[PDB]
Formats: structure tokens, C-alpha cells, sequence
């Protein structure tokens, strides 16, 4: 993270592609290097196809540039997310503030 | 009036597990500058540690894999790895092992002991395990030497290092992290020029303050000594 | 032009500037030295700015 | 065999090349050579990096 | 090595005669079979055309009387 | 504001801090400006250039 | 050529019917080989590792 | 080995023969080129016991400011040139000498009283000018043990210059062990008042290091 930033990181870091956020708030409940799973809130559940979210997170390839892609899980095995948070933080991202 | 007086290691203040002042009480007027920052160079360049040097997890081929299960991918895991303060006893060279499955996490205090190798913090973290049916097991290679070793330069000769499964980890070996010195004036009965130094070190634990500042001195004086005589 | 052009620029030129220049009061102000080798060993003694 | 030793990087070759280097100058070039202090000839200094 | 020609230019005058004219010794050195007329402190045949020129025993007439001398000798 | 927040820790308001040289462990006179400055790494990379 | 033939009539090493065109990792890189894809031409033999 | 450290096996030192040394020690660790030159620099230069003119008290004049009857040097110049002598004194501790001579020349070095206990190293040294008549110069110099330098302004005063040494100066240099690049050539270059040359001084300054080590050296 900056240590001294302007509040405009973090819309940069979600407003890309990059970062991995929620769909729809709940609770992780099975996070990996790979893949992040979440077991959606009864409220925010549609009413046939009970489902729970999951992101399989894009490990190491190769950018145009040829530097390195490849997400990590900043949140942990049963921690409440909400939607539209962050729960893979990309390349040069920290929890999901841009960190160049 | 042609001859000094020559320091003595007074009370070694121990504040915690890694970080301890000591104090050289008797110094001349002039020579505790020099002792203080001759011993602080030596203390922070040449030091004897035991840093960990190799990583062989178990079905993992390279650094850049993940496993499932844990949620650390493999860089993260050898980069938790070289933090891991361990000193050893008796080898210059030990392997350890940590094996460890269920969900939590993998602290240093899960590695297997050995007579000789000490965890110097048991609470340090590997990585993390998030499956019930899920166990890494990893052989750690400490050893000991001195200043920085990149696995680059490490990759020199190899020995001829056949398996893909090993990982090299960026070596490390020198315990201490930050020396600051200070000279006040001793209080010595008499002799109102009389400096006293004050050599703060910060260790990682792997080395005593002691025996570290003693290495020190044994350092410079052997190199004197070649330059005592020319 | 004849002008040499190995002009030190830029840190050479302020290091001179703060070496050969004069304070109003300083440590060791108005003490006859010997020659140069003594005001070297002054200077890095530490007993005169 | 030459072209083999300097293939591996022997270690004598860096002594051959110490010796190879010594009184060798090369030509340094910036690309706008504007005047001809542009391309000036140094002695080379065999330096790590 | 050696850092300035400044002393070499002044034994032959023009600094490209004195170019050709090292060149032409270190040659004769190099390629061969001649030895330098003054000790060589480890250095290449260039800079020690140069140090002989520097000592005024190295230059276009001496080295063309040299030519010929040999030229003698060589019936 | 950037006072008081050096103040709140205890760093010293002027911004500057006196700093001793690593080698011969002398103080610097005239002290010196030193803090966290965020730097980036472009890839014009020497490995490349090279 | 000449003294070439001769050099392979004595250490009687053949003259392989076959030219080496490998693809090698360029000069001063060094990493791993995290991937490898194989790609065929369709109704081509498939080798071992494909 | 852990503890296995280059040692310098290229010590070998030029000179301006007498008492201007250039010792281009070499290959020592990385970094300890500048830790053992400042070591070497500190010691030299602040504590190098030596004996020099601690004071003068002139036969007839009271002031720092004044005028003798036929030098031209004054009193300041006076100081200067007795700050620039090199005594070296025997057992005694605080010497004292006299300087009564009279005549037209300079004023040398050798014009000063002998004694078993100093030794003056450079009698051709200057220490005043005299005039063309029966103008007489004479003083007590007060020669005194010490041992870095002690300035008149912390104490007739005259600035001892106590340790021998005039000037220390290392230049850390590029050294070369086989395949590595990085590493120290210590370059130390020194010059003495003349009472020892600079091959010794540096090593009883590493004496005086080593043995204030002794208290930690573990064999």
C-alpha cells in the first residue's frame, strides 16, 4: 500500500479487472490459493437455484508485457464479505488498493 | 600518560528475547567512537547465522504452483520460509521437516525437533491450511554462514542438484538486524575523560549479544593483527 | 570554444561551495594554523568547522 | 576448445580477459552525436553488473 | 597504461603523425619479431610505441633509417 | 496538518532528522531530510537494455 | 570439405543426416519452465509427451 | 568455514623516502576497508602519544601581539614555526629548553640546548629570523608529553601537536579475488612530523587498537 496516497487507489484497483470482488455478500466458506468460495446470505439468494458463489482465482501467466498476473485471497476461511468487496487482490494491488 | 585503559564487557541489559544493550564502561576519550563503530560494521556485515536455504514440499515442483489445501501459494510459502530463525547447536548444515494436516495454521512451533536445531520463535507462520483432508509436508535445509547468499550465485555449482522438487530459498545468515551505539560519559571515580559505550543490537534471536560482540572483537583484531605488522 | 568543458556541475560544485566558504562564528574561529595538512587534521579531528 | 572455455565461463577466462582489456580503449557513442565530444574513447574497466 | 599522448605529440609535432607512426612500431613489434627499446611495464604494444616515442628513440626517421638498415643486412 | 501528525508521533516537527555516516560514523552537519517516499520500479529494466 | 573429410576418416565419426535446430533459452535468462504446451497439426502422431 | 575472512596479502607499501608512506594493503573483506582505515585514521590523528611545544615564554614579550627588536617573524609566525618542531624526549616527561642566541641568519633548530633526554629531528629547521645587529632572541620552550592534540584555545599558549602524524588519508579501492569483484584495497598514506616513520606509526596505531580489543578477543 501507499503510505501516502489519495483515496483513488482503491477505486482504480476495483473499477479494473484485476481485483476479484463479490458478487453478493456471505460468508467465505472455503478459501485457497486458487479458488475462493462463498456461501452466499439467504437474503441475497435468488429463489430456485440455492447456489453459493465461487471465483477461481488466475494464478501465474504471463501479462502482455511478459511481467506476472496472478491473484491472491486476502480474506479468510469464514469471514464475512459483503458485495462488490474485494476478495483477491491482483497484481500490484493490496487489499485491493493499487500498489504500484 | 602514555598508556590506555582497556574496556571490560560490563552488565548486558537483556530488554527482551531479541533485543539487548550492552555496555564496554571503561573507554579512553576518543576510542569510543572507533570501537563503537568498528564493532557496529562488523556487527551488521559479518555475522555468523543459520538461515534456511532449501524447501522440498512434497508433491510441488516449482515455486510457482499452487497446492490445495493451504492457501499460501508456494512463492509465499518460501518467503514465510526465509524468516524462519533457527539456530543450530551443533552442524553446519540440518534438515528439518514439517509435516502438518488439518485446517490452521503452520507455525515453526509444527516443525519436527532435532537435539541440536532450536526454533528460537515457535510462533512464527508458514502458511495456512484450509481443508479438513488437507497436509503439507515440506523437508527444510537450515544451514549456517554469513551476510547474504542469493540462490543466483547459490546456483553456482549446485552439486549437481538433480530434483525438480527443490525449491531454493534466498540465504540469509546474520542474526542481527539493527546496531545503534551510543558514547556517554562513564561514571567512573575519577578521570573525568572516561567514555562508556552502549552497543543497542538487535538480533533475530539466533545470536546473544555476548558472544556477538565478542565475535566482533575477535574479527577486528585478527585483521589488525595482519595489519600490526607489514 | 577554448573553455574547458569538464566543468564539475552539480554535486562537485556544491560540495565545493560548502567546503571553501566561511561562517561568522564557528568552531575554532581565529586559530593560526601551520599550513594545510593542519587544517585537514583539525577539520577531521573534529575541533574546528 | 577456446570457444567452448569462454561458452562455460572458465575460470581463467577472466584473467585472459583482464589481460585482453588492458590497454584496449572503446569507442562510447550517445545516440545524438551532436559535436564530436559525442564519441569519446575511454580505457574499459571490467566491472560487475 | 597511459593516460595523456600530450608528451608524444611534441617529439613528432602533428598528432596523426604521431598516430601513423606508433602504428607503424607497434606493428613492428606486434607483427612482428621486433622488441620494444624500452621496458615494457606489462602494457600493449600500443602504449609502448607510444612511451618509446615519448623518449624521443621512436620516430619517422629513425624508424625509415631502421627500414633501411635492415634492408642493408638482409643481403 | 503534516506538523501535527509528525508531533502526535514523535518525530521531529522540522521534517529532518541528523544522520551519521555509515562508514567513518561521524554526524552529518546540517541534518537531513529522510521518510517514507513510495517508489515505483518501471521495466526499463537493464536486462533488457543490455 | 577436404582435411575435414580426413579428420572424420580417421576418428571415423559419421556425418549425421540430420541438423541440430533446437529451441535453447536465450543468453542471461534463467527461470524455471513453469508450462509447457503442445500444440499438433490434426491427423499427426502425437508424441509421447503430447 | 563461518569464520574464515581474507586476509591482505598485498601489503606492500611505497614511500617518499623518509617520512611520507603509501601502504596499499589489499584484499581485504567487503567493507572492512572502511572500517579498518577510519579505525587506523581515528587513532592516528586523536590518540598518538608524542611529545611537542606545549608552550614558550619569550625573554621580552608578554602579549600573543608584539614585536621583538630585529625579528622580522612575529610572534604569531614565532608560534607557528615552534608548533612545526619535532622533539622527540627520553624518559623525562615535561622538557624544558632554552633559546638564547644572538646574531644576523635564521635563527635554526640546532641554535637550542642540548640534553640527553630530547632530541631534536630536523636541527636545519627554521625557527626565526634575526636581524643585521647585536639583536639577541631567547626563551624558555616548554616541550610536553601528551597525546592527540590540544588546541591553546582549550588550555604563552601554542597548539601541541602531540601525535606525530601530519596526514592520513585511505582510499578504499576495487579488489579482485578470482571470480569475485566486489571487495577493498585499503589504500592508507600517511607523512610524520619526521620523529617516526609512517610504516611504524601505523602499526603501533594498530597496536593501540588491537590491545584496547584484548578484553573480548577470544583467542
Amino acid at each position: 500500500k501507499p503510505l501516502v496516497g489519495t483515496g483513488m487507489e482503491r477505486a482504480v484497483a476495483v473499477d479494473s479487472g484485476v481485483t476479484a470482488v463479490a458478487k453478493r455478500g456471505g460468508v467465505v466458506q472455503y478459501v485457497d490459493a486458487s479458488r475462493i468460495v462463498i456461501k452466499v446470505n439467504e437474503d441475497e439468494m435468488y429463489p430456485g437455484e440455492a447456489g453459493i458463489d465461487i471465483y477461481n482465482l488466475t494464478k501465474y501467466t504471463r501479462s502482455n508485457q511478459n511481467t506476472c498476473i496472478n491473484q491472491m485471497p486476502c480474506v479468510s476461511l469464514g469471514e464475512p464479505v459483503e458485495r462488490g468487496d474485494v476478495l483477491a487482490d491482483g497484481p500490484s494491488t493490496d487489499l485491493g488498493e493499487l500498489a504500484l | 600518560v602514555t598508556e590506555f585503559l582497556k574496556p571490560r564487557l560490563v552488565d548486558i541489559e537483556q530488554v527482551s528475547s531479541t533485543h539487548a544493550k550492552v555496555t564496554l564502561e571503561p573507554l579512553e576519550r576518543g576510542f569510543g567512537h572507533t570501537l563503537g563503530n568498528a564493532l557496529r560494521r562488523i556487527l551488521l556485515s559479518s555475522m555468523p547465522g543459520c538461515a534456511v536455504t532449501e524447501v522440498e514440499i512434497d508433491g510441488v515442483l516449482h515455486e510457482y504452483s499452487t497446492k490445495e489445501g493451504v492457501q499460501e501459494d508456494i512463492l509465499e510459502i518460501l518467503l514465510n520460509l526465509k524468516g524462519l530463525a533457527v539456530r543450530v547447536q551443533g552442524k553446519d548444515e540440518v534438515i528439518l521437516t514439517l509435516n502438518k494436516s488439518g485446517i490452521g495454521p503452520v507455525t515453526a512451533a509444527d516443525i519436527t525437533h532435532d537435539g541440536d536445531v532450536e526454533i528460537v520463535k515457535p510462533q512464527h507462520v508458514i502458511c495456512h491450511l484450509t481443508d479438513e483432508n488437507a497436509s503439507i509436508s515440506m523437508r527444510i535445509k537450515v544451514q549456517r554462514g554469513r551476510g547474504y547468499v542469493p540462490a543466483s550465485t547459490r546456483i553456482h555449482s549446485e552439486e549437481d542438484e538433480r530434483p525438480i522438487g527443490r525449491l531454493l530459498v534466498d540465504a540469509c545468515y546474520s542474526p542481527v538486524e539493527r546496531i545503534a551505539y551510543n558514547v556517554e560519559a562513564a561514571r567512573v571515580e575519577q578521570r573525568t575523560d572516561l567514555d562508556k559505550l552502549v552497543i543497542e543490537m538487535e538480533t533475530n534471536g539466533t545470536i546473544d549479544p555476548e558472544e556477538a560482540i565478542r565475535r566482533a572483537a575477535t574479527i577486528l583484531a585478527e585483521q589488525l593483527e595482519a595489519f600490526v605488522d607489514l | 570554444n577554448g573553455e574547458p568543458i569538464i566543468v564539475p556541475s552539480q554535486d562537485v560544485v556544491l560540495g565545493l561551495y560548502y567546503m571553501t566558504r566561511d561562517c561568522v562564528n564557528a568552531k575554532g574561529e581565529g586559530m593560526v594554523l601551520t599550513g594545510p595538512k593542519e587544517a585537514e587534521r583539525l577539520y577531521r579531528s573534529g575541533l574546528a568547522s | 576448445a577456446a570457444k567452448k572455455m569462454v561458452e562455460r565461463e572458465e575460470a581463467v577466462v577472466w584473467d585472459i580477459l583482464d589481460e585482453v582489456i588492458r590497454e584496449h580503449p572503446v569507442l562510447l557513442n550517445r545516440a545524438p552525436t551532436l559535436h564530436r565530444l559525442g564519441i569519446q574513447a575511454f580505457e574499459p574497466v571490467l566491472i560487475e553488473g | 597504461a597511459r593516460v595523456t599522448v600530450q608528451d608524444a605529440v611534441e617529439k613528432i609535432g602533428n598528432r596523426f603523425d604521431l598516430v601513423l607512426v606508433a602504428a607503424r612500431r607497434a606493428r613492428q613489434m606486434q607483427v612482428g619479431g621486433k622488441d620494444p627499446l624500452v621496458p615494457e611495464e606489462n602494457d600493449k604494444t600500443t602504449v609502448i610505441a607510444l612511451r618509446e616515442i615519448e623518449e624521443g628513440l621512436i620516430n619517422n626517421q629513425i624508424l625509415d633509417v631502421r627500414e633501411r638498415q635492415e634492408q642493408q643486412e638482409q643481403e | 496538518e503534516i506538523k501535527e501528525l509528525l508531533k502526535l508521533g514523535d518525530l521531529p516537527t522540522s521534517g529532518q532528522i541528523r544522520l551519521y555516516d555509515g562508514r567513518t560514523g561521524e554526524q552529518f552537519e546540517r541534518p537531513v531530510t529522510v521518510g517514507y517516499m513510495y517508489m515505483l520500479k518501471l521495466n526499463h529494466l537493464v536486462d533488457d537494455k543490455m | 570439405t577436404p582435411e575435414e573429410k580426413l579428420l572424420r576418416a580417421i576418428f571415423g565419426e559419421k556425418a549425421s543426416d540430420v541438423k541440430d535446430s533446437s529451441l535453447r533459452v536465450p543468453n542471461g535468462v534463467s527461470g524455471t519452465v513453469i508450462d509447457v504446451q503442445v500444440f499438433t497439426r490434426d491427423g499427426v502422431e502425437k508424441d509421447k509427451r503430447a
